[PDB]
This record gives structure tokens, C-alpha cells and sequence, in this order.
């Protein structure tokens, strides 16, 4: 029942300080060694810094020297990342985790370090869930809808692929649906992008019967509740 | 810095597979100290195999660890549905650091393979007219979801502009992802041509736009 909660992400504007917190239990925290790993979305897993029992020894990842310093309280059972200075990059999920340790066995002898010390074992044990931050200077902001129409280049035989795109809003939840709930069968609404601007965007599309294409209106509806933008775009083929 | 990993690796259920994982003789090569964790969706990462070859307790006797000089590698037999996952292996650095692998996405075969279905929009003269351009490329229906995207401006590649999502299933069980080649309308207006380069279990789809 060894457990490690963080807390202190969210979203905070670039240049800004952040104070990321760990609550270690079920385990004497003050004995064992413990890491910051960060994620970036949709990346792989990035060592950030490693702190000693004692608080003595830090070490930090050559990505991060400079801007995040690691601190510990050991009569707190809680271990700490401060930023200076946050860059649109720094977006990531954080991770507490502790340094696998305790004594060194030789001949069925259990060694310890100095100040009954435990040895790392080089090893991530226990993980916590991740608090994740997200570094944008925008402020809610409405989406620009456009087109994505269909053509030659969009029809796979018997079927058309149409869509939307979604571009620059904040923050974010946006819901699309088509011709008003009327159309379920072959919608995918892909997963938001945020791009170096702070902003989101988005793009969902649809499969229809290339016969219905001169028929058949569509029309994506394109909700921004934080803003209170709703969009109602018709998705018609081109010359 | 990074180890280095495939990105993806799959097998049918009661296989066995291998996840390679290249360093050097600053991490890898240098230490006995290569550990392995498997990170399930919406789940902390969890430790699978540390000090090359040996399992934390209650961890399958189907995960072995084994390392040959600078690299390290995790063989899973037996494939199970609920070993799917991103697989990272770490290592312990000369400077006392911890260096990760990239990451393994591990898939357990549950559907035929399917290859991806790519369609590219061009920018629309509504984006155009508001000074702004971008080249949408929807890539749908694969299966494992791993796929590579690639951009050229007439033949040479483009890396600036570019925003790719990771795949996410697409209620069907395949998965679908989506990349964006973002533009002035004056850059879409000077090159011949655009492509969108998909590949996928060593296999490549292009589609090209020009403006027209
Ligand atoms: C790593 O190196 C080995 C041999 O040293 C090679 O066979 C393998 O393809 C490589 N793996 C990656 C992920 O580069």
C-alpha cells in the first residue's frame, strides 16, 4: 500500500514559477531516494532530476538544469519541483517516483550505509498517477471553422470522405456533431493539437454515399461551451 | 538524450516477442542496472525487470531480461491481452543520472492488420481568404496504431509547421491520427507540389496536392 499522489498542475501562462508537490505514504519516506519523469504528449518517458534520502545529493537531467529545481520534506512525506521561468515546451505530465532501496545482503548479512542509509537499487518501485501541466498564454477564445471538402482525391469507390477543421480555440472542449445528430455512421472527431500559439485545433470527419454528393446537404455543428460558440458549417465538393 | 527502441512491436496471443533497447558504454554498456516498465492507458508506469534480468515480486515469469554489450533487451512469452503497452527501458548513467528508450507500443493482435487509408486536404480558399494555410492529412482505419508521417514541399522534406496526433481508436477498433502542415498562404502558393508520406509495418502510402 505504498502510494505517491501529486498535485500542483494545471494550466499557467509561459515565463510563470510552478511548485509541483508529491505526498509519499505507506512507506518511510526520509530512507529512500526519489525522481521527477516527465512526459510530453504523446512521447515517451524523460528523466527529469533525482534527489537523495537526506535532500543532500540532487541531480538534474541537462534538458532541465536551469529551469526546475527539486527540493524534499522529510517531516512532510513530501517531495517537491519548482519552476522558474515555464516555456510553451514544459507541457507534460509529471511523475513522482521512488529510488528502490534498502541493505546490501552479503553471506545472509544485511549491510546498511551510514546512518543506518539503504543503498538505491537502481530501480523505479513505485509510481504515482502523474499531475499534468499545461504552459499556454491564451484566454478562451472561439474557433475558426473551414472546410475540408470533398473531391476525386476523397472518394474511395462507393463512399466520400468530408470534413471540418476546427482551428485556433482555447480552451479545451469542442464537441462536433453532423446534420445535427442525424449522421453517427462513419464520424471520427480527432483528438485536439496544441500548437505553438497556446491555441487548439481539431478535425473531425465523415463518410457519405459519393451519389448523395449534388443531393445530400452536410453540415458539421461545431460546439465551444467555454465560449459559447456554436458553429454551424455546410461541407459542400468544390470546382 | 535517449535510448533507442522500435517503436512498435506486436504478436498474436501465446507468442513470444523482443523489445531491443541500444545505449552506450556510458549507460547500458557501462552498468548491470537496465530496468524495464510498462505503462497501460489511464495507469502509473510499473516495474517489469531491473539489473538486466531479474522481476520485482509478482511480476510473470513470461517477462526475462538479457543484455549483449550495449544492448538490453525484454522477451515476453506467452503474449497476454492485458500486457499492451508502451514498454520503456531506463538505464543508469557514469554521472548518476537515468537515462529512458523512447518507448515500445506494445499491440496483442486481436483483428487482422490493416494498412492506413490517407486522404489530404488541401488548404480551402476560405482559410486562404482569412491569410492562413493548412494542408490537412487524415490517416484512418490501421491497425496495430503506430504509424510515421512524413511532409515534402515539392521533393525535399519539411519538419517546420508540422503537428501529428497520436493515434486513438476509432470506435471500429482500428485506430485514426491526423497531421497538419501549417502555412502563409504565400508558402503554399511558391511550391509545385505538397505530400503527406504514411508508413506503416515498413509499408508507405503518399498522396500529393499542388496548387491548382
Ligand atoms: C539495436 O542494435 C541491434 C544490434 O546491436 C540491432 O539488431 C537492432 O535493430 C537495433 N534496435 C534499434 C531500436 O535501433
Amino acid at each position: 500500500q505504498e502510494q505517491l499522489v501529486e498535485s500542483g498542475g494545471g494550466v499557467v501562462q509561459p515565463g510563470g514559477s510552478l511548485r509541483l508537490s508529491c505526498l509519499a505514504s505507506g512507506f518511510t519516506f526520509h530512507k529512500y531516494g526519489m525522481h521527477w519523469v516527465r512526459q510530453a504528449p504523446g512521447k515517451g518517458l524523460e528523466w527529469v532530476a533525482l534527489i537523495s534520502d537526506d535532500g543532500m545529493r540532487k541531480y538534474h537531467s541537462d534538458s532541465m538544469w536551469g529551469r526546475v529545481t527539486i527540493s524534499r520534506d522529510n517531516s512532510k512525506n513530501t517531495l517537491y519541483l519548482q519552476f522558474s521561468s515555464l516555456k510553451v515546451e514544459d507541457t507534460a505530465m509529471f511523475f513522482c517516483a521512488r529510488e528502490a532501496g534498502g541493505p546490501i545482503w552479503h553471506d545472509d548479512v544485511k549491510y546498511y550505509d551510514f546512518n543506518d542509509g539503504y543503498y538505491n537499487y537502481h530501480y523505479m518501485d513505485v509510481w504515482g498517477k502523474g499531475t499534468t501541466v499545461t504552459v499556454s498564454s491564451a484566454s478562451t477564445k472561439g474557433p475558426s471553422v473551414f472546410p475540408l471538402a470533398p473531391s476525386s482525391k476523397s472518394t474511395s469507390g462507393g463512399t466520400a470522405a468530408l470534413g471540418c477543421l476546427v482551428k485556433d480555440y482555447f480552451p479545451e472542449p469542442v464537441t462536433v456533431s453532423w446534420n445535427s445528430g442525424a449522421l453517427t455512421s462513419g464520424v471520427h472527431t480527432f483528438p485536439a493539437v496544441l500548437q505553438s500559439s497556446g491555441l487548439y485545433s481539431l478535425s473531425s470527419v465523415v463518410t457519405v454515399p459519393s451519389s448523395s454528393l449534388g443531393t445530400q446537404t452536410y453540415i458539421c455543428n461545431v460546439n465551444h461551451k467555454p465560449s459559447n460558440t456554436k458553429v454551424d458549417k455546410r461541407v459542400e465538393p468544390k470546382s | 538524450s535517449a535510448l533507442t527502441q522500435p517503436a512498435s512491436v506486436s504478436g498474436s496471443p501465446g507468442q513470444t516477442i523482443t523489445i531491443s533497447c541500444n545505449g552506450t558504454s556510458s549507460d547500458v554498456g557501462g552498468f548491470d542496472s537496465v530496468s524495464w516498465y510498462q505503462q497501460s492507458p489511464g495507469k502509473a508506469p510499473k516495474v517489469m525487470v531491473f539489473d538486466v534480468s531479474h522481476r520485482p515480486s509478482g511480476i510473470s515469469n513470461r517477462f526475462s531480461g538479457s543484455k549483449s554489450g550495449n544492448t538490453a533487451s525484454l522477451t515476453i512469452s506467452g503474449l497476454h491481452i492485458e500486457d499492451e503497452g508502451d514498454y520503456f527501458c531506463s538505464s543508469l548513467t557514469d554521472r548518476s543520472h537515468r537515462i529512458f528508450g523512447g518507448g515500445t507500443k506494445v499491440t496483442v493482435l486481436g483483428q487482422p492488420k490493416a494498412a492506413p487509408s490517407v486522404t489530404l486536404f488541401p488548404p480551402s480558399s476560405e482559410e486562404l481568404q482569412a491569410n492562413k494555410a493548412t494542408l490537412v492529412c487524415l490517416i484512418s482505419d490501421f491497425y496495430p496504431g503506430a504509424v510515421t508521417v512524413a511532409w515534402k514541399a515539392d521533393s525535399s522534406p519539411v519538419k517546420a509547421g508540422v503537428e501529428t496526433t497520436t493515434p486513438s481508436k476509432q470506435s471500429n477498433n482500428k485506430y485514426a491520427a491526423s497531421s497538419y502542415l501549417s502555412l502563409t498562404p504565400e508558402q503554399w502558393k511558391s511550391h509545385k507540389s505538397y505530400s503527406c508520406q504514411v508508413t506503416h509495418e515498413g509499408s508507405t502510402v503518399e498522396k500529393t496536392v499542388a496548387p491548382t
